């Protein structure tokens, strides 16, 4: 089916991991000497720098595929204590956020170190052939 | 995660019906199924149905097919993730065969091939199903606790209002010849509750 | 007790229809657990 | 019950101790899950084991389940004082709902008041002979010169009690010497003479 | 733009039946101070 | 058993925020003007058929008295009552 | 260690290869009627023009992987002739850059053709199973 924009945001993460590419659609876009046309820009314009905050992370890190990825980052216990069946299907998106919030920061430095250490990594396999 | 909180025990004669209540706190009611099991003293532990609160989805056991029916109220809304609601149960044709203790439970996901399962369980309710009347208790202060004699509908037995709590030992009861049962328990007050009769009575030792 | 009329401050007057409405931002960034690694 | 469980199994602390849970085809085990509860008497039950296969939220890493093709076991390792109850399977899918076993009864091995005034005034007489703090969960109660006894209950600290009471009449209060409540062996004697 | 689907609901608090959408509805600028003029009528009971 | 960080990119997660609404009229708004209009002159013309999601399960929290799209309107109409009167004829040598 | 943003501009370009993840990071983002919001915003769009002018070199090159990459274009002697261990432990990236300004259109030139040519050749890799 397709439930629509923000359809699956009251329900548990893997029912929710079907709609990403939805979400993502409607994420970038669905006049004379006024106010209204600096009203619009500047909405207009936060729109793309909402958008590409997300991309560059989304870049930097090993995954511009844009959709889901894994990584090679261990899930450090610490950060939950919660199972696999007991997230997702038991929990939602929103409610994950608001447990994760306080270490999301700390993931994301986490992230850029792998992905920059894999590319490194990989440029020496590249060039002893 | 939450806490499951069931009505009194009730005594009621064979035939006639009775409604249990259980109401919640601490979860989104909806998002969860409510499974009742009762236990009878000689068939053993027995699950009976169970209800969707979202949907109203039931599946009784072909048993209590015929003669049981659930309900649900709805969902009060306290914070954007928890709720509190109420869910009950009315039993009709009354037989011997159903005394004893009638639990309610919550279930354990949402999505998956166990969703239903009890996980979390109330405090039980006690029903007796018997043509003998209530008789209210008998209290006695203990010459160095206090001593439930003769009642017969389950006792609660506090201290100080609830105060003293510390070093009480409260035993069983006895089934004597009479059908009555007798337990008992050890400023000084000892609060004896007896709901079916409706009647409190607290003691000085 | 007595209710008379009054206003004065008009936000009220857009209180009165934008009472069911509230603004969100999207943070479509989330991170979750499972065992899955992507190989090297 | 169409679930049959083992009757009674055992196991000495710091051991294992495994639970069986049979039945037929229709019920157990082939296209069924399997779920495990610890139910103490009088109190609520506990999830331990669901979905013939992980454990419940909380459950410390001390149990494990298995099933195979006919019957499913639970393994207990390390036993615990507090380990000594009732422990029940049920048999169940994704549509239909469960079916509870018998039940298995695990054992862990290796480890008087005088009728007051106001009853006098009814006028009855009746002493209260109260048992606590004894293991094992067994013992017997004479009387000698309405005779009732209980069994044996576990109590909130892992160990057991009962109470046994004698209603006596107020005649007999200033006609016998004197009373006697055996346990076995204690004995408590009162002389009714206030 | 969250858009509560309730029909009793006085501004405050959670609503159990909320909708999502881009534009909120005709919402005309009228300009009065007593009394509101061409507004949005209530849903069954009047509101508080 | 030892588990893997997994990003995730479209997820409905949402937060509180205020930003800078624009208008929207239908296009018969910007039809009836001869200059007539005191708002419509650059308004978005509405979408033709507007899309309403009911998000089942949700349970949000709104407070109607600390909303800002409220503060937001108002500003604007003031800004909006001042700025149709600027080029418009000035009666100072009136007063007399 | 984190040196932080343009840590190694005076260091070599072998030393320098392991920041590019770093500087990346604060390449993108870290009113009423005034002349700032202006001031501001201009400015604001310069930064994406100047980001998003690199991002579509990087695209219509082979590597959109936006970190490092190496490419089937030999290095034409004619543009250094210097040798790898004496740039990458002997030379600064603005010192390199200031040899190679010279040729920097060129090559780009070629990186465009080789990837359009590489992309048109694998497509027919694809047809053929
Ligand atoms: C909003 O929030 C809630 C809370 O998060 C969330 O609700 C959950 O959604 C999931 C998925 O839909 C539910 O989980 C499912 O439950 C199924 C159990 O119902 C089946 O069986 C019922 C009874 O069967 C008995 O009786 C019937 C006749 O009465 C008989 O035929 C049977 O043989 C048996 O005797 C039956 O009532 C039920 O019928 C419902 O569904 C059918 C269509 O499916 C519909 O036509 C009916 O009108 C009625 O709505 C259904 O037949 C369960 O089977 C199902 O299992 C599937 O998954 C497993 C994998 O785990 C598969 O292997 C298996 O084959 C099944 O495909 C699944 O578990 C859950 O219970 C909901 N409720 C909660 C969590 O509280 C919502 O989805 C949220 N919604 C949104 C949009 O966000
Ligand atoms: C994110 O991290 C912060 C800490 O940086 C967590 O905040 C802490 O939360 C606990 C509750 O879980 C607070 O304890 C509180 O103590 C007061 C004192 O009486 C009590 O009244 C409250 O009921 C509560 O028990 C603790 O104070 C608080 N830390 C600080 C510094 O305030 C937060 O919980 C984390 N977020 C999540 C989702 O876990
Ligand atoms: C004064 O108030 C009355 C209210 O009855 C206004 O007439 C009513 O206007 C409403 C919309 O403002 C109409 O409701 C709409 O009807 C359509 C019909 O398809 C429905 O699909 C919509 O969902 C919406 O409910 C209502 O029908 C209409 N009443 C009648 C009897 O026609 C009137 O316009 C107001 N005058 C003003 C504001 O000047
Ligand atoms: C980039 O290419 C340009 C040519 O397009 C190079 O410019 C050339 O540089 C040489 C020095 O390396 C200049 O020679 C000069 O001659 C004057 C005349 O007396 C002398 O005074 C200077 O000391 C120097 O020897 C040459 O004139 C100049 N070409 C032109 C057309 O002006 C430039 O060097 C290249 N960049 C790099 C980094 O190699
Ligand atoms: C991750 O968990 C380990 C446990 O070994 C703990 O020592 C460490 O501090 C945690 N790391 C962070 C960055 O929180
Ligand atoms: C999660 O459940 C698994 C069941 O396979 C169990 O082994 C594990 O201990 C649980 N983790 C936590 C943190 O409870
Ligand atoms: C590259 O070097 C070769 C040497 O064979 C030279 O002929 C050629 O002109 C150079 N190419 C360019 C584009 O400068």
């Amino acid at each position: 089916v397709f439930l629509g924009f923000l359809g699956a945001a009251g329900s548990t993460m893997g029912a929710a991991s079907m709609t990403l590419t939805v979400q993502a659609r409607n994420l970038l876009s669905g006049l004379k000497l006024t106010v209204w046309g600096i009203k619009q820009l500047q909405a207009r314009v936060l729109a793309v720098e909402r958008y590409l905050r997300d991309q560059q992370l989304l870049g930097i890190w090993g995954c511009s595929g844009k959709l889901i990825c894994c990584t090679n980052v261990p899930w450090n216990s610490s950060w939950s204590n919660r199972n696999l069946s007991e997230i997702w299907d038991n929990m939602t998106w929103l409610q994950w956020d608001k447990e994760i919030s306080n270490y999301t920061q700390i993931i994301y430095g986490l992230l850029e170190e792998s992905q920059n250490q894999q590319e490194k990594n990989e440029q020496d396999l590249l060039a002893l052939d | 995660q939450g806490q499951l909180v069931q009505s009194g025990a009730e005594l009621k004669k064979p035939g006639a019906s009775v409604k249990i209540s259980c109401k919640t706190s601490g979860y989104r009611f909806n998002f969860y199924h409510i499974n009742w099991i009762r236990q009878t003293a000689g068939r053993g532990p027995e699950w009976m149905g169970w209800i969707s609160p979202y949907s109203g989805d039931k599946n009784l056991a072909p048993a209590f097919q015929d003669r049981v029916i659930m309900t649900t109220d709805t969902e009060v809304p306290v914070t954007s993730f928890t709720s509190t609601g109420a869910a009950y149960m009315e039993i009709r044709n009354l037989k011997f065969d159903d005394t004893g203790t009638y639990f309610c439970a919550k279930g354990l996901l949402r999505d998956g091939s166990s969703t239903w399962l009890p996980y979390l369980w109330g405090q039980g309710t006690l029903l007796t199903v018997s043509s003998a009347s209530t008789k209210g208790p008998s209290v006695f202060p203990l010459a160095p606790g206090c001593l439930v004699k003769d009642y017969f509908p389950p006792v609660t037995v506090s201290w100080n209002s609830g105060a003293l709590t510390s070093g009480v030992h409260t035993f069983p009861a006895v089934l004597q010849s009479s059908g009555l049962y007798s337990l008992s328990s050890v400023t000084y007050i000892c609060n004896v509750n007896h709901k079916p009769s409706n009647t409190k009575v607290d003691k000085r030792v | 007790e007595t209710f008379r009329p009054g206003g004065g401050d008009m936000r009220d007057n857009w209180r009165s229809e934008l009472y069911k409405y509230k603004v969100v931002k999207i943070e479509p960034l989330g991170v979750a657990p499972t065992r899955c690694k992507r190989r090297v | 019950s169409v679930l049959t469980q083992s009757a009674s199994v055992s196991g000495s602390l710091g051991q294992s101790v495994t639970i069986s849970c049979t039945g037929p085809n229709s019920v157990c085990c082939s296209h069924k899950s399997i779920s495990w509860y610890q139910w103490p008497p009088g109190r609520a039950p506990t999830l331990i084991i669901y979905e013939d296969n992980e454990r419940a939220p909380g459950i410390s890493p001390r149990f494990s389940g298995y099933k195979s093709y006919w019957s499913a076991y639970l393994t207990i390792s390390d036993l615990r004082p507090e380990d000594e109850t009732t422990y029940y399977c049920c048999s169940y899918t994704h549509n239909s709902g469960c079916v509870f076993g018998t039940g298995t009864k695990v054992s862990v091995l290796g480890q008087l008041f005088p009728p007051s005034s106001e009853e006098l005034q009814a006028n009855k007489a009746t002493l209260v002979c109260l048992i606590s703090d004894f293991y094992p969960g067994a013992v017997t109660v004479a009387w000698k010169a309405g005779v009732e006894t209980t069994t044996p209950s576990k109590q909130s600290n892992n160990k057991y009690a009962a109470s046994s009471y004698l209603s006596l009449t107020p005649e007999q209060w200033k006609s016998h010497r004197s009373y006697s409540c055996q346990v076995t062996t204690v004995e408590k004697t009162v002389a009714p003479t206030e | 733009i969250l858009k509560c689907k309730d029909k009793k609901f006085n501004g405050t608090g959670p609503c159990p039946s909320v909708s999502t959408v881009q534009c909120t509805h005709g919402i005309k600028p009228v300009v009065s101070t007593q009394l509101l003029l061409n507004g949005s009528l209530a849903e069954e009971e009047v509101m508080i | 058993e030892n588990l893997w960080v997994t990003v995730y990119y479209g997820v409905p997660v949402w937060k509180d925020a205020e930003t800078t609404l624009f208008c929207a009229s239908d296009a018969k708004a910007y039809e009836t003007e001869k200059h007539n209009v005191w708002a419509t002159h650059a308004c978005v013309p509405t979408d033709p058929n507007p899309q309403e999601i009911h998000l089942e399960n949700v349970t949000e929290e709104f407070n109607m008295w600390k909303n800002n799209m409220v503060e937001q309107m108002h500003t604007d109409i003031i800004s909006l009552w001042c700025q149709s009167l600027k080029p418009c004829v000035k009666l100072t040598p009136l007063c007399v």
